RNA sequence: GAUGGGGAAGCUCCGUUUCAAAGGCCUGAUUUUAUGCAGGCCACCAUCGAAAGGGAAUCCGGUUAAGAUUCCGGAACCUGG
RNA sequence: GCUUGUGACGGCCCGUGAAAAUCCACAGGAAGGAAUAGUUUUCAUGCCAGGUCGUACUGAUAACCGCAGCAGGUCUCCAAG
RNA sequence: UUGACAUUGUGAAGAGACAUAGUUUCUUUACUUAUUCAAUGAAGCGGAGCUGGAAUUCAUUUUCCACGUUCUAGCAUUCAAGGUCCCAUUCGGGGCUGAUCCGGGUU
């Protein structure tokens, strides 16, 4: 039969993200001869509200040690921080909320937050409103360090790779039922064009691996493999368990 | 000896001798005459009822007037092939396609005399 | 002294724009001079071949200045020179009846790398010249081994524009004796013997002798640190 | 604004219309006090550096 | 949606500042002279895309068979020089 | 009172509700400037110029789309007792 | 998706045969120039040295860290002031230093 829907969010038409009135790209300081040898000074100028997004951005204002001039950079807001705090950036510089630091330079237990894989590659861990990340380990030669990530893995990276102190802000956001379902509308007009879902169930087989039937039924295992093909992925992908999850879970 | 000193990071394109051109053979042999003299360039008198009262109670002159031409060529070619001087010159395209030139004469000059000077009425 | 006043200033990070430095190490060169660059570096990296490599061995400068002064000594015919010698046997030959030769047999350097090659093979150079550069470096590869069994003194020598200086061309490729004036046969056998010790006879064993596998100098002193450190204490 | 007189376009203090005055009381006082806290951090570190 | 480019047998497909030597202003030096060099900059890298978005500035009175914030009258305003 | 305009407020959001051209201002102080006379056109007055294309009418139980002078469809402003 | 071959190179320890000389082949783990990824208007790399100083001296240095910024919602730009040398003293203007050396591997 047809295309199922999930294999068309691929072209991005419709399903390319709302863009129009973001802030722009949270991004730490660029790796650069300062933020590497000792620290550099910044002005939060403002914290402000990215669209579609949970956490604010702090706007973070720094001079440029090559030129004369202001370099404005976009900060995802760590809870706490206010507008005309000074921010420090730097290898040696002070461990308070706000400021951002190598991995390697903070102690076991850091609380920190947009940390990079790489050193330098301008944040990517944890940056969604209420994530961190804490350091659990050093490893002095090859400098590594040892974080466990919001999903509970663990994983090492350079001791170079810069974090910021603290807690991403507006945590808590998701405690807070939708209600109904235009508050779910305005959320994801704001975002992109995945809402709402029609049931594969509900469709015709031309449709969807789960359409048709005289009854609504999926007619075969919803667990499919690693292996499937486009066209055929949809259900529980590569589900290793599948039924109500009893006990507690979390990480050993 | 040694090196040179870039204080900036970026190299940029050297500044190259550009010689103008000298040529070798002509572009066209001949320069074309001028395409829009006073003569191609104001058309006919209009000389509808309406536009004879723009003439008489006016002291206005009306022309069909090449498309081709603007208001600045317009009032130099009535200047020039009338002996008048022209206040402004309003234009329009008619719906023939044709532009129509209404001509306004300065108060020294009396367009019904220069109308039928040029022979119509 | 005066109202003049001494300010000092402070580059230590967090403060005063930085000065205008020189960052030519840093420039962002145009492609064409990253790679010429690479490749020289590329060429030196990989572990190269006897054959190659017995190139860079380089003529010396003394030596080499003492044998391209001799060279210059028997440059081959100028335009105006042989244009002259023309109307010279051109009128002379033909009246005073002479047999071609109101002309005096010509003594000059051999070039070109196809006439140098039959000139090697059949014995009849004394002094072959090869340059280092020469960019498909096979046309000349097979010179110190071709020089070698037909038993001609040569020698690898820096320049091929400057072998092409002594023969009026932009470059040259190989320039080469086989003729010489008596006045010259002495420090040519001189010439001859310096080259000789420098090259042919050291043929045999640089023809064992792999060359590059040069690290990089931020490599080098990694392990000139590494392995001062590590060993002895 | 550009067809309009320069006194429509300013107030005759420093930062004229441009920082609205309780604006420039403040960061007159705030540069003062820095610098003079500045010459004070020095001879606190002067003084250290001889005596230790 | 061109461009240095990269794919594609190819019609062409991808990319839009992207692994590119990407370009132009202010005046000075001329008083052979018309404009070479002398600085210092600025590195923004096409372009199309709104007659409802942004946007320099005009009004009243009169006038035609049929035009009018467009003509006439009077009174303004903007941009450039 | 009615319609429209506008202000200072207040509710709401896991929604917080474009861009760019263009204009001005300020920080800076390169430099240029008077007493035998210099600076000044962001004050007033004064002079010249402003191109190209559209501009009629219909906008609907007859001027548009539905084979048509079709009871259908087709965006909007003004709005008396 | 999985294997083989080609792109494919350099050391080192260890297995494996002519049957316990090292040409050759794989297991491990090193190397960087191919290949690959990221970053930047390729800005401060790598190596040495100055000064400080923790350090304890078994002749004297055998080393290791450093080696301009953190009360404040200011200010930081004109090859930099200073110092010093030149032009033939004009106004202007130029080197050096201020800001240490060496290698041109942007990181
Ligand atoms: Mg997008
Ligand atoms: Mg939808
Ligand atoms: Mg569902
Ligand atoms: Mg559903
Ligand atoms: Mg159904
Ligand atoms: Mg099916
Ligand atoms: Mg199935
Ligand atoms: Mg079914
Ligand atoms: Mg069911
Ligand atoms: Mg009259
Ligand atoms: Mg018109
Ligand atoms: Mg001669
Ligand atoms: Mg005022
Ligand atoms: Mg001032
Ligand atoms: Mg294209
Ligand atoms: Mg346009
Ligand atoms: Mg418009
Ligand atoms: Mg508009
Ligand atoms: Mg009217
Ligand atoms: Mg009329
Ligand atoms: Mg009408
Ligand atoms: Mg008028
Ligand atoms: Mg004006
Ligand atoms: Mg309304
Ligand atoms: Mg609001
Ligand atoms: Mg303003
Ligand atoms: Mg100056
Ligand atoms: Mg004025
Ligand atoms: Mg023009
Ligand atoms: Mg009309
Ligand atoms: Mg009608
Ligand atoms: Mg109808
Ligand atoms: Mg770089």
């Amino acid at each position: 039969g047809r295309v199922i829907r999930n294999q068309r969010k691929g072209a991005g038409s419709i399903f390319t993200s709302h863009t129009r009135l973001r802030q722009g790209a949270a991004k730490l300081r660029t790796l650069d001869y300062a933020e590497r040898h000792g620290y550099i000074r910044g002005i939060v100028k403002q914290i402000v509200h990215d669209s579609g997004r949970g956490a604010p951005l702090a706007k973070v204002v720094f001079r440029d040690p090559y030129k004369y001039r202001l370099r404005e950079e976009i900060f995802i807001a760590n809870e706490g921080v206010h507008t005309g705090q000074f921010i420090y950036a730097g290898k040696k510089a002070s461990l308070n909320v706000g400021n951002v630091l190598p991995l390697g330079s903070v102690p076991e237990g850091t609380i920190v937050s947009n940390v990079e894989e790489k050193p330098g590659d301008r944040g990517a861990l944890a940056r969604a409103s209420g994530n961190y990340v804490i350091i659990i380990g050093h490893n002095p030669d090859e400098n590594k360090t040892r974080v466990r990530l919001p999903s509970g893995a663990k994983k090492v990276i350079s001791s170079d790779a810069r974090g910021v102190i603290g807690v991403i802000a507006g945590g808590g956001r998701v405690d807070k039922p939708l209600l109904k379902a235009g508050r779910a509308f305005h959320k994801y007009r704001l975002k992109r064009n995945s809402w709402p879902k029609t049931r594969g169930v509900a469709m015709n087989p031309v449709d969807h691996p789960h359409g048709g039937g005289n009854h609504q039924h999926i007619g075969k295992a919803s667990t499919i493999s690693r292996g499937a093909v486009s066209g055929q992925k949809a259900g529980l992908i590569a589900a290793r368990r599948t039924g109500l999850l009893r006990g507690s879970q979390k990480t050993q | 000896k040694a090196l040179k000193v870039r204080t900036s990071a970026t190299f940029r394109l050297p500044k190259t001798l550009k010689l103008a051109r000298a040529p070798k053979y002509a572009s066209k042999a001949v320069p074309h005459y001028n395409r829009l003299d006073s003569y191609k360039v104001i058309e006919q008198p209009i000389t509808s009822e309406t536009a004879m009262k723009k003439v008489e109670d006016g002291n206005i002159l009306v022309f069909q007037v090449s498309m081709k031409a603007n208001k600045y060529q317009i009032k130099k070619a009535v200047k020039e092939l009338y002996e008048v001087d022209v206040l402004k010159v309003n234009t329009l395209v008619r719906p023939n396609g044709t532009k129509k030139a209404y001509v306004r004469l300065t108060a020294d000059y009396d367009a019904l005399d220069i109308a039928n000077r040029i022979g119509y009425i | 002294n005066p109202l003049t006043h001494s300010t000092p200033k402070n580059f230590g990070i967090g403060q005063a724009v930085q000065p205008k430095r020189n960052l030519s190490r840093y420039v962002k060169w145009p492609e064409y001079v990253r790679v010429q660059r690479q490749k020289k570096i590329l060429s030196i990296r990989l572990k190269v071949p006897p054959t190659i490599a017995q190139f860079q061995y380089t003529l010396d400068r003394n030596t080499a200045a003492e044998t391209f002064k001799l060279f210059n000594k028997y440059r081959p015919e100028t335009a105006a020179e042989k244009k002259e010698r023309l109307t010279k046997e051109a009128a002379a030959v033909a009246e005073g009846k002479s047999k071609q030769d109101a002309s005096p047999k010509p003594y000059a350097v051999k070039y070109g790398l196809n006439h140098v090659v039959a000139l090697i093979e059949n014995k009849k150079a004394k002094l072959v010249l090869i340059a280092n550069d020469v960019d498909p470096i096979e046309l000349v590869v097979f010179l110190p081994a071709l020089c070698k069994k037909m038993g001609v003194p040569y020698a690898i020598v820096k320049g091929k524009a400057r072998l092409g200086t002594l023969v009026n061309q932009k470059t040259s490729a190989v320039a080469a004796l086989t003729e010489v004036r008596a006045e010259d046969e002495a420090a040519l056998a001189k010439l001859v013997s310096t080259i000789d010790a420098n090259f042919a006879d050291k043929y045999d064993e640089v023809k064992k002798h792999w060359g590059g596998g040069i690290l990089g100098n931020k490599a080098q002193a990694k392990m000139d640190k590494r392995a001062k450190n590590s060993d002895s204490a | 604004y550009a067809t309009v007189s320069k006194t429509h376009k300013t107030v005759s203090r420093a930062y004229g219309g441009s920082r609205c005055a309780n604006c420039v009381k403040e960061r007159i006082i705030r540069a003062f006090l820095i610098e003079e806290q500045k010459i004070v951090k020095k001879v606190v570190k002067e003084q250290t550096e001889a005596a230790k």
